[PDB]
């Protein structure tokens, strides 16, 4: 997946050349936004079904009109496919914050989201409103630096969404 | 290609699951031993040209037959293919080295090299002889303590020793 | 089609939907626990002294009637249910509350030092008895620990009943609930602030109904009754009088109760209990939850993302760069640009310093040609020919074409048939420029990127043998089209192209039928 | 009623010897977390009306026959029962909370509860159910890192899950 080393890698790579400064340095900015990032995924990770459980009651509260007989929110089916679809974002923003890198979210979230959400009539307004959602209680659940990687990725993904 | 992250991101995902404490724990140990791990990927690029030459010496002296008429190294165009090989193997190792997985080797470096070498009619036995050798010609720069920091680094020893075996293992 | 009920059961059922609002609905059901609001207190026997009997008040100034009322209620409070004959009645005391020289809480002070009272509740007991039935009669419940009967035993034996007396009689509790002017009642029947939950058991323990009554005169005597309980600090007995069930039957309180099966179910075979575990799985938990982790449940497909891209070979030919270089570019663009052109169009092939085009890499960086016709340049040049035209049949130099200049394989024999026609009539060069000025070229490289393996992904109008024809023609990131090969450089797709397939379709199409 | 101390106290006082350095240490400990049992009982104590609403709410959606005609909860009267009962539980379990001992739930709550609900003809069953559902929103609560200084209370939260399922266990 598109990290910050294999993109190192990969233009070291496409040139046909070694590892120089450049790509160093840029592995050793990796390498230290490590601890921040991972332990933003750890404490995303440890508050998952609290925040996933908040997203879809979110997307509700916005799209009270999805819930009621005859489209998409209605049924334990929709809504159980629900929270495994805010489940799905949340454990690769939590993979990407790990990785230092939108690779997992571009590869597997991003890359063909659009197709889907129309070939199935998901509204992307609904992921959007889940993941500003999870962007505020990431506010209050982490603080200093891994709150700005988490929230990097967050709209990320609200981005490409959009 | 795959780095050690996303590679424990793969196997999470088969998983459908987050990445457990333990496995964050490594990674974050990973990342923290990773002024180590760029030290050594700078000393297998910085020394690449003396590992090549080291190792083409001591390939050369001991099989006096790749470089005799009729053998596999012996007009100049088949010497500079050989030395590319070489230079294009080490590099490939330094990006395993620096990624953390075999990935990047096996995916690029060893993708279609055996059928390459077999279809040429190259020794593979050689080939894979040269890579010993610059395994060889590459610990001694990677154990050099000289200008920097001195430190428990035998666990990049040990990983750069697999990725060139990996390399000479796929070759032979 | 005439009426198919008779209008009286019509109306009958139109009547019975009406009693009701909404008719017959799934919500508005009746509850299955058939409980009346006044299901407890009755089915217990505490209606009148918890609910019905109004707390009696005495102020000082009152009427005959109210005055009459409020003794008899003293009397059938403080002395038990007990009947107090006339010549146990006390005419000073109640000329002494008549006149407001004692109040209602120091008439029963006086009642509770009278010898009815130790008569009955005092000299034939225990004192753990006596206890008991202070806290009943004198602060409305049950005694709630241990402690309250050794420090009221202490203090009898100490300071004497009198003492005992006020210490029920002027406590904080006694006044909370009762102060001056209301005789004391039953009050552990309703959920006060200071409650234990033991109080309404042990007082429903020692209230022994509506007709019951604190007698010394049965013939077991005066025995306490809560005097292993409160030692043990247990609840007490609620057991009712027997006039008591024939109240309210038809009420299931344990409604949400499971009958067991007469016999449990075993799985022979798998390990004895997996129905239960299946039955708990389905039944004990909410369906949501249940749907959510049979969604996430690992697939047996163990396949990441990448399978299928590892399978063929071609993760690296699908995740190299783009590269596109525009006119004004820099020196890193501009070689990694030639490293890419190079590696792509030679095939991979070892193109040595000798063998680089100078000028055309002049020309390119001038501006005077583009990517494109670079690319033409290069292919028209002798490295290309050398290795790709003159030791090889046209068929393995058109594939070669295709694959390089077009980054997709021949989609059918059309296409050979064209393009060796074109160059049998007009040359090796009009040939070239057919691949570079093609609308498929244009379409996806023009002018500026370096062509790429295209094949990889489905393409519009491919042959659906494309994809297996690109497959085959790559060989791998260190696979190489070179023409140093031991048997040569020879043709890969001829039988595939020309037949259109393997050529085991029908077969497969028979084998998909019965067998 | 006694706290953990007397607790302490009470079993070294009926052997007959004084405490040992190891419960000594023990209660040294159990003072040196008292600030983060502080925080607990008042995250208990200042979201008891949001606990007790959303027990109610679970409680009879799932179990629609206690507020239909004729249910155990159905006038006004048995409804604001029910409800005062949950908020006298919750009440008991912040005081064991906070004494370190569920004596004071057991002694002056819970003992006689059951025959109680007996008498009343009350679903105990139903009871223990919203002690349950009273007990998974005061957890959500507890674990609000929110205006309070982050760190580990995992001793905390067992501990109160404990004191819930020993009034669901007894009511019940
Ligand atoms: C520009 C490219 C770049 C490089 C090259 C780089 C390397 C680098 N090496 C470091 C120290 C170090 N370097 C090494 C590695 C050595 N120990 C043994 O002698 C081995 C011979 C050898 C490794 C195989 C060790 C062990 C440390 C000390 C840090 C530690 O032990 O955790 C440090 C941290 C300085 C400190 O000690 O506080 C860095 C940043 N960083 C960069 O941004
Ligand atoms: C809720 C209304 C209510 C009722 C019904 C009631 C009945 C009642 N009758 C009692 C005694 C009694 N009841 C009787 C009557 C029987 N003996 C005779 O042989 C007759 C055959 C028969 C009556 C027709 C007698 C003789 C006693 C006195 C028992 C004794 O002194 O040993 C007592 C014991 C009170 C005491 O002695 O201090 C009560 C409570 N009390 C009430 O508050
Ligand atoms: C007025 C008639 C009457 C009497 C006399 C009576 C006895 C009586 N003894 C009691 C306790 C007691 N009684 C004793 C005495 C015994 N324990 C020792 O082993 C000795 C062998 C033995 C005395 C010779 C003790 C030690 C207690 C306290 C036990 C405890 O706290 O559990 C109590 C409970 C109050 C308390 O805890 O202090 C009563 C009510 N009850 C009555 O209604
Ligand atoms: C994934 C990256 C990558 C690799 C690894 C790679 C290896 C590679 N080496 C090649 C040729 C060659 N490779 C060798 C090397 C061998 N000669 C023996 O004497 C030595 C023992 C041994 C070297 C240690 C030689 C001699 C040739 C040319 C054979 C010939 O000209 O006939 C070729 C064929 C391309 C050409 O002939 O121009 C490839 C693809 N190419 C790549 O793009
Ligand atoms: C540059 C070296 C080279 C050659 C020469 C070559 C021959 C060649 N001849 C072909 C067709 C053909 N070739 C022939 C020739 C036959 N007609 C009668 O049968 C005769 C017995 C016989 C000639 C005396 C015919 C008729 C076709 C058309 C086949 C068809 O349309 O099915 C084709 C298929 C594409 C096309 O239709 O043009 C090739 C590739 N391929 C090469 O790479
Ligand atoms: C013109 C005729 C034609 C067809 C139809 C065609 C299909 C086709 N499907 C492909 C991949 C695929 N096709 C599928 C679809 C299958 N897997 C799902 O589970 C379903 C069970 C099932 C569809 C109902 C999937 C999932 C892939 C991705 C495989 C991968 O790259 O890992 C590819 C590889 C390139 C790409 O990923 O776009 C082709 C060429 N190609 C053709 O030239
Ligand atoms: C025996 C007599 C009795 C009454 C009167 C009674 C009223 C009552 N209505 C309730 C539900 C409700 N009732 C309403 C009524 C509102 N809906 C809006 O359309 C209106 C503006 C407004 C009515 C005028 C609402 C909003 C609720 C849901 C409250 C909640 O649980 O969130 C509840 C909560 C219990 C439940 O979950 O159903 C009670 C206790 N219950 C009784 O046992
Ligand atoms: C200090 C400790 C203590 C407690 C906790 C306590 C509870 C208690 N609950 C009572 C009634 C009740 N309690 C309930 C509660 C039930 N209704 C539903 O089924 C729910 C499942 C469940 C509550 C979650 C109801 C409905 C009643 C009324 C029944 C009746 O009065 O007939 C009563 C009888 C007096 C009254 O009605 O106020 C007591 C004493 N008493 C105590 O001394
Ligand atoms: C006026 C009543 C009172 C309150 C309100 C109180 C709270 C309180 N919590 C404190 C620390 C703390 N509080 C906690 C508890 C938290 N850890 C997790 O976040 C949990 C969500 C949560 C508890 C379950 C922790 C872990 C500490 C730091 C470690 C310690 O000092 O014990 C401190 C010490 C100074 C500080 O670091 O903030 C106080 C005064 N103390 C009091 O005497």
């Amino acid at each position: 997946s598109r990290t910050v080393i294999t993109e190192v890698i990969a233009t070291a790579d496409s040139q046909g050349r070694f590892l120089n400064s450049t790509e160093l340095q840029a592995a050793f900015g990796r390498f230290e936004r490590a601890v921040p990032a991972i332990e933003a995924a750890r404490a995303l990770t440890k508050n998952q079904d609290a925040l996933v459980k908040g997203a879809v009651q979110a997307v509700f509260k916005k799209f009270p009109y999805v819930t009621q007989p005859g489209e998409k929110g209605y049924g334990d089916s929709n809504q159980a496919k629900c929270a495994r679809d805010i489940g799905y974002y949340l454990r690769f923003i939590t993979y990407s914050l790990v990785a230092s890198g939108t690779g997992p979210l571009d590869d597997y979230v991003i890359a063909g989201l659009r197709e889907v959400n129309r070939a199935f009539n998901l509204n992307p307004l609904w992921y959007i409103e889940a993941l500003n959602y999870i962007k505020g209680e990431t506010g209050k659940l982490l603080s200093g630096q891994s709150k700005t990687e988490a929230l990097l990725y967050i709209d990320h993904a609200i981005n490409a969404l959009s | 290609m795959n780095d050690v992250f996303t590679r424990a991101i793969a196997q999470a995902d088969l998983k459908g699951s987050f990445l457990l404490e333990s496995d964050l724990d490594k990674l974050a140990s990973f990342a923290k031993e990773g002024v180590k791990r760029l030290d050594a990927v700078a000393a297998l690029t910085n020394n690449a040209p003396a590992i090549i030459s080291d190792a083409a010496h001591k390939l050369f002296a001991e099989q006096q037959e790749l470089i005799q008429p009729g053998g596999n190294a012996y007009p100049h165009r088949r010497m500079a293919a050989c030395l590319r090989d070489m230079e294009i193997i080490l590099r490939y190792v330094s990006y395993a080295l620096l990624a953390g997985d075999a990935s990047v080797l096996d995916d690029r470096c060893l993708n279609g090299l055996r059928e390459t070498y077999n279809a040429l009619g190259t020794p593979t036995q050689s080939v894979a002889r040269a890579v010993q050798l610059m395994k060889d010609a590459a610990m001694v720069h990677l154990k050099s303590t000289a200008n920097v920091t001195v430190g428990d680094c035998s666990s990049l020893y040990s990983e750069a020793a697999t990725y060139f075996d990996k390399a000479a293992a796929s070759i032979a | 089609m005439p009426a198919v009920v008779a209008d009286q059961y019509l109306a009958m059922a139109k009547e019975l939907a009406a009693s009701r609002f909404g008719g017959f609905t799934k919500e508005n059901i009746p509850s299955p626990m058939a409980q009346p609001e006044s299901y407890g207190r009755d089915r217990l026997g505490i209606a009148a002294v918890a609910t019905e009997n109004p707390k009696v008040t005495l102020r000082a100034p009152f009427t005959s009637e109210e005055f009459q009322g409020a003794l008899y209620a003293i009397y059938r409070h403080i002395f038990g249910n007990t009947y107090v004959m006339e010549s146990e009645r006390p005419t000073t005391a109640e000329s002494q509350l008549k006149d407001g020289r004692i109040t209602v809480r120091g008439f029963i002070r006086l009642l509770a030092k009278s010898e009815v009272y130790k008569s009955r509740f005092f000299q034939k007991t225990s004192q753990n008895r006596f206890i008991e039935l202070s806290h009943k009669l004198l602060l409305g419940r049950a005694p709630y620990d241990q402690a309250e009967i050794s420090y009221h035993l202490d203090l009898w034996n100490t300071q004497g009943y009198d003492a005992e007396i006020d210490s029920y009689v002027d406590s904080e509790e006694y006044l909370d609930f009762f102060g001056e002017d209301t005789v004391p009642f039953l009050r552990d029947f309703k959920y006060q602030t200071g409650q234990q939950g033991v109080g309404y058991s042990r007082l429903l323990n020692l209230y022994d109904g509506y007709a019951g009554s604190d007698t010394d005169r049965a013939q077991s005597g005066q025995k306490a009754r809560l005097n292993g309980t409160i030692a043990q600090a247990e609840p007490g007995s609620i057991e009712r009088p027997s006039a008591l069930q024939d109240t309210w039957k038809f009420a299931n309180p344990n409604y949400r109760n499971a009958k067991p099966p007469m016999v449990k179910a075993l799985a022979l075979e798998p390990v004895d209990l997996l129905f239960l575990n299946m039955a708990k799985d389905l039944t004990s938990v909410s369906r949501a939850e249940w749907l959510a982790k049979s969604y996430t449940q690992p697939s047996r497909y163990q396949q990441t993302e990448t399978f299928g891209q590892e399978r063929i070979g071609a993760v690296g030919a699908i995740e190299t760069p783009r590269i596109n270089l525009r006119a004004p570019f820099t020196s890193e663009e501009f070689q990694g640009a030639l490293y890419a052109i190079y590696r792509h169009i030679f095939g991979n092939t070892y193109v040595m310093e000798s063998e680089r085009p100078t000028t055309a890499e002049s020309q390119l960086k001038d501006g005077r040609i583009t990517v494109r016709g670079f690319i033409r340049l290069l292919a028209k040049s002798e490295v290309y020919k050398s290795r790709f035209f003159q030791k090889t049949s046209q068929n393995r130099f058109i594939e070669l074409s295709h694959k390089l200049l077009l980054g997709r394989a021949p989609y059918d024999q059309a296409e050979i048939s064209y393009h060796l026609d074109l160059w049998n009539t007009q040359g090796y060069d009009a040939e070239i420029d057919s691949y570079v000025d093609s609308e498929e070229y244009l379409d996806f490289f023009g002018e500026d990127t370096v062509p790429y393996f295209r094949g990889f992904k489905y393409q519009t109008g491919q042959s659906a043998e494309g994809f297996n024809r690109l497959v085959r023609l790559y060989d791998g990131w260190a696979g190489s089209d070179t023409d140093r090969n031991v048997g040569g450089q020879v043709a890969r797709l001829t039988a595939n192209l020309t037949r259109g397939g393997s050529g085991l379709e029908p077969f497969i199409v028979m084998a998909n039928s019965r067998r």
